[PDB]
């Protein structure tokens, strides 16, 4: 409910979002989610439901112009040793970031995590979230439509996902969502 | 009365549910804020903002 109340901020001349030019409304929200996340670090919930809700709310505040658009927090919560709900919430935030900020290195981070993660459910979920919220569609001109990305995703369909039968269908779905049924257009 | 008078009365207790809810709420919020600031200052820390 605190995350639902966040309206987009009135940035002037692309002003850097710092602590002093914060909204007086959003400072209370940010204090509350900081208190909740830190108290979850000491007294945890049943399935880290407050971690998932606070990561989702930090992504809501980053989607508007309130918190700086930095994926390092979600990249630290998406490591292997965390609970799987925290991991998929953080990876959902990283997928949303690499859709909005057109990040090349975050997409390479996600594709590397698809290739070598210990939990295969997390790999399937990353392919699923990158299909649902794709970094670009076939209609879009994006900076991320190289021949290098077409070769990486074709290598991920062909080899690489050969051991799961669910990662390979997810890679086929991702290639269909990104490049369509015909020849990838952004290619010689 | 002062010559030979004594009134052994008690002390009026607080039955105000509103101010008791406010006191318990604010004391719980303050002790959890103090605890989390102490634990974030004496350990490894992160920050949403640069050098915060």
């Amino acid at each position: 409910a605190l995350a639902n109340s966040v309206t987009p901020a009135v940035s002037v001349n692309n002003e850097v979002r710092t602590l002093d030019n914060l909204n007086p409304d959003v400072r209370l929200i940010l204090e509350e989610i900081t208190r909740f996340l830190n108290m979850e670090k000491l007294l945890p919930s049943y399935r880290h439901t407050i971690t998932v809700s606070c990561l989702r709310a930090i992504r809501v505040l980053q989607k508007n112009g309130h918190v700086p658009s930095d994926p390092a927090l979600f990249k630290s919560y998406a490591e292997y040793g965390h609970f799987v709900d925290i991991r998929i919430a953080a990876l959902e935030a990283v997928v949303d970031y690499t859709k909005v900020d057109r990040s090349y290195e975050e997409l390479q981070w996600l594709l590397n995590m698809i290739q070598n993660d210990p939990v295969p459910y997390v790999r399937h979920k990353i392919l699923n979230m990158l299909t649902k919220n794709p970094p670009f569609t076939k209609n879009m001109e994006s900076p991320l439509c190289n021949e290098a990305l077409v070769d990486q995703l074709w290598k991920l369909m062909n080899s690489g996902t050969s051991h799961d039968w669910r990662l390979r269908c997810g890679a086929v779905d991702l290639y269909f969502t990104l490049f369509g049924l015909s020849r990838p257009s952004c290619l010689p | 009365p002062h010559t030979y008078i004594k009134t052994p009365t008690y002390r009026e207790p607080v039955s105000d549910y509103q101010v008791l809810r406010e006191k318990a709420a604010s004391q719980r919020r303050d002790v959890e804020r103090a605890l989390t600031r102490f634990m974030a200052k004496t350990g490894e820390t992160q920050s949403l903002f640069k050098d915060d």
